[PDB]
RNA sequence: GGGGCUCGAAGACGAUCAGAUACCGUCCUAGUCUCAACCAUAAACGAUGCCGACCAGGGAUCGGCGGAUGUUGCAGGACUCCGCCGGCACCUUAUGAGAAAUCAAAGUCUUUGGGUUCCGGGGGGAGUAUGGUCGCAAGGCUGAAACUUAAAGGAAUUGAC
């Protein structure tokens, strides 16, 4: 939709709050910090980001390797759907090591791009991205690694709203690049915030 | 000692979750149930098996456990979708901003959005 | 084969430092080198402590405390159980326990 | 101390090439680091640099394009002769077929196969691939 | 590269990063492309995409996002957004 | 703030060299200025240095008006402080 | 020359021990302290010469300075936040190096060249013989050869203890 709406949105969802401190990456995503320490990453760039990120997923046409990985265990809501409303598959919580590496494991799928709730909580699935030429897009908040990961979206991974909300708006401009939702409104009313 | 061996373990862990339907507390009952679902050749193996069953049975009837799945809540789906208020929980109005937010939609934002507050 | 990186001690911008004496075997090492402990502890412990509160004179008399910085050796100090050898890995481990 | 500035601009630039870096900057600048640079970019291994005037020294920020394998100065200056060309380019170049080594001769800062064609000698700056 | 004849001599033509410009190997398993879609006025998928390559070097330096991002900006000026 | 390759060195931002060294800025400058302390009565037109070393006075009353400091001069709260500039 | 508390090479005695000129006890001499002169050595170690440039991030700390800030039984001082220069260090990670331990320098090295001083050439003989030279002496600086030998050594690995 118009940027606004999103903007307000996230603003609601408070997906503008930072952390203590940044690393030396991302302050082409950051504002300025206010005098607590906090951080108030602006969200416009994230709009856009997140914008080039959906023009990047629907581009292959074959969604089925398309693992969406999230380790942590706020957010395997989210994740959960966004693999039903898309054609994208989705491991939740734990992500056995060589499953991108090891062709005899029973759960051996090498995809064409992966989607991380957060390049600090599974790192493993990211260096395991590392060996198998695996494009990489995460939701990297301020103190987050951008040792391998691709395209990063400048979000919150701790907050019930940050995540969910943030799943959403991807999933709905995704569709919307793919045709399905025409000029329209909301027909996926927040599910993904956690129970 | 009383510990159980992998086998016992494991093929209890089967049998509840591929026969749930019917098999009921009482360790007879669950032994004379697996004498016919399955093949056991030792008599003193499928009794540890009936009790091992019985003693999960007493597990399950408080709570979920780690070890079985089909009907993935325990017994019927549908669990979390029903979780969707009428209204979304996400509000719109006087929408959680600070000082340094008001700052930043002096920036390229529109300080004249519908959620604006002074706080 | 250097097992530490600062060599067992804490001297880093100067040359020499004043030695003490082990409290055990009165043996002379560097003042950082030394394991160093500061120990307070009750005159009397709690089997005491309930015998001498009915026996002083004044109930608003305070049991005093007692404050002891001892200094031992490494030897003193690993044969006492003041500190162990610890695997490799867990060797820079500085965290104090609790 | 600062012993040639030669050395410590073709130096930063190199360790900056490395790192996958789009600008460099080189303090200070001089008449022989603009020539060096000036060739370089001839033959087509930078891209656009400037000159700033800070009115003592002079510095440079320069472009890179990804093409610059190894540069680097000759230290002392040996004085080659026309026939010595050759020796040289079996020392400080890859193979025949590319590379190139800057000569200070008298009638200015060249390459080799300049110097070849104007048949002159003079003494060795640097070489770059 | 390219024989008196004038053809070719060497197996296949490598890919060099698009951010970096060093060669990607045969055997570098961190090198990662990327295909942009574009839009249309509306916002639909053409069909269409933009091809970028990313060597392992950059990646694992962790300016792959800022150096993809940029290419981004600077190439969507020629064929609009 | 990936590294240089997003700035460009030739036209930095114009105030963070605002917070360099000035000898480590893109061309060397001064920080400090001049000033003309006005005190409370007349005899206002002083000049004076922002990094000061010596007691300034004033014909009226010698009115002292500054202490060399190890940086800015300590003018008194009494006088009053603006800027002449180029 | 003075001083001479304590401690304590040498020495004596007790104890242990197959033996104990040692480890354990006690008494102690030179010494330990100081003044005027000599010596010139240490695991004198960061086992890493000095000067210069560049190349990742982070927080803490010491000295100085610039700015903001709002509290002190009191402009300034104490405290909080940001930044610059200089210093002692520390943490994470190589895309670097290395035989490796490990190192943000021990990196920018067969894609080898910034300047300069000292210094090594398998292990012993040996820092020995002799000469020279400084010192009251103990000793210091410089410093071989005959002969002998196939290993000596560094880092890490698995066992055994
Ligand atoms: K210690
Ligand atoms: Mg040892
Ligand atoms: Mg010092
Ligand atoms: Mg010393
Ligand atoms: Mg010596
Ligand atoms: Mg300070
Ligand atoms: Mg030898």
């Amino acid at each position: 939709s118009q940027r606004e709406q999103d903007i307000q949105m996230m603003l609601a969802a408070d997906v503008h709050l930072g952390t203590k401190n940044c690393d030396f990456q991302m302050e082409r995503y950051v504002y300025k910090r206010r005098t607590d320490g906090i951080y108030i990453i602006n969200l416009g760039k994230t709009w856009e980001k997140l914008q080039m990120a959906a023009r990047v997923i629907v581009a292959i046409e074959n969604p089925q390797d398309i693992i969406v990985q999230s380790a942590r265990p706020y957010g395997q809501r989210a994740v959960l759907k966004f693999a039903q409303y898309t054609g994208a598959n989705a491991i939740a919580g734990r992500h056995t090591p060589g499953t991108f590496t090891n062709q005899m494991q029973t759960s051996f799928s090498e995809p064409r791009l992966l989607i991380l709730t957060d390049p600090r909580t599974d790192h493993q699935p990211i260096k395991e991205s590392a060996l198998g030429n695996i494009p990489t897009i995460a939701f990297c908040d301020t103190d987050s690694p951008m040792r391998y990961v691709d395209i990063g979206i400048p979000a919150n991974n701790k907050g019930k709203q940050s995540i969910g909300c943030l799943f959403w708006l991807l999933a709905r401009m995704v569709l919307q690049m793919r045709g399905t939702i025409l000029p329209g409104h909301k027909w996926e009313i927040m599910v993904d915030l956690f129970f | 000692g009383r510990v159980r061996t992998k086998t016992v373990k494991k093929t209890s862990r089967q049998v509840i979750e591929k026969y749930y339907s019917r098999m009921t507390l009482d360790f007879h009952t669950n032994k004379k149930v697996l004498e016919e679902v399955s093949i056991l050749q030792s008599k003193r193996l499928r009794n540890k098996v009936a009790g091992f069953t019985t003693h999960l049975m007493r597990r399950i009837q408080r709570g979920p456990v780690r070890g079985i799945s089909l009907k993935l809540q325990e017994e019927e789906r549908e669990r979390r979708m029903d979780f969707v208020p009428e209204k979304s929980a996400l509000e719109v109005d006087e929408i959680r901003v600070d000082k340094e937010t008001m700052d930043m939609l002096a920036f390229l934002g529109m300080a004249d959005l519908p959620g604006v507050e002074r706080a | 084969t250097f097992k530490r990186r600062n060599g067992g001690r804490n001297k880093h911008g100067r040359g020499h430092v004043k030695y003490i004496r082990c409290s055990n075997c009165a043996k002379c090492c560097p003042k950082d080198k030394a394991i160093k402990r500061f120990l307070v502890r009750n005159i009397v412990e709690q089997a005491a402590v309930r015998d001498v509160q009915e026996a002083c004179v004044h109930d608003g008399y305070v049991l005093p405390k007692l404050y002891a910085k001892v200094h031992h050796c490494v030897s003193c100090a690993i044969h006492a159980h003041i500190v162990r050898v610890r695997s490799r890995e867990n060797r820079r481990n500085r965290e104090p326990p609790q | 101390v600062r012993v040639s500035v030669l050395n410590d601009a073709l130096k930063s630039m190199y360790n900056a090439e490395k790192r996958g870096k789009r600008q460099v900057m080189i303090r200070p600048s001089s008449k022989v680091i603009i020539k060096f640079l000036i060739v370089m970019q001839k033959h087509g291994y930078i891209g656009e640099f400037e000159y700033v005037d800070d009115h003592r020294s002079g510095k440079i920020v320069v472009e890179l394009n990804g093409r610059l394998n190894k540069c680097g100065v000759i230290s002392p200056r040996f004085d080659v002769g026309v026939k010595e060309i050759e020796g040289w380019t079996a020392r400080l170049l890859p193979s025949r077929q590319f590379g190139y080594i800057v000569l200070t001769t008298s009638a200015g800062i060249m390459d080799h196969e300049e110097a070849r064609r104007k048949n002159v000698g003079g003494k060795v700056l640097g070489f770059f691939y | 590269m390219q024989n008196e004849v004038g053809d070719m001599v060497d197996l296949y033509v490598p890919r060099k990063c698009s951010a970096t410009n060093r060669i990607i190997t045969a055997k570098d398993h961190a090198s990662v492309q990327i295909n942009i879609g574009h839009v249309d006025e509306n916002g639909l998928y053409d069909g269409r995409f933009t091809t970028f390559a990313l060597s392992g070097f950059v990646r694992a330096q962790g300016d792959a996002d800022g150096s993809l991002d940029r290419l981004w900006q600077k190439r969507k000026a020629e064929i609009k957004q | 703030m990936v590294l240089q390759n997003d700035i460009d060195l030739l036209n930095p931002p114009a105030e963070l060299e605002k917070l360099k060294h000035k000898k480590k800025r893109l061309v060397q400058s001064p920080n400090s200025f001049f000033m003309d302390v006005k005190c409370q009565g007349c005899f206002n037109i002083t000049t004076v240095f922002s990094h000061s070393q010596t007691v300034v006075v004033c014909p009226g009353c010698q009115t002292v008006l500054c202490q060399p400091t190890g940086g800015k001069a300590r003018l008194t709260e009494g006088c009053s402080f603006r800027r002449k500039g180029d």
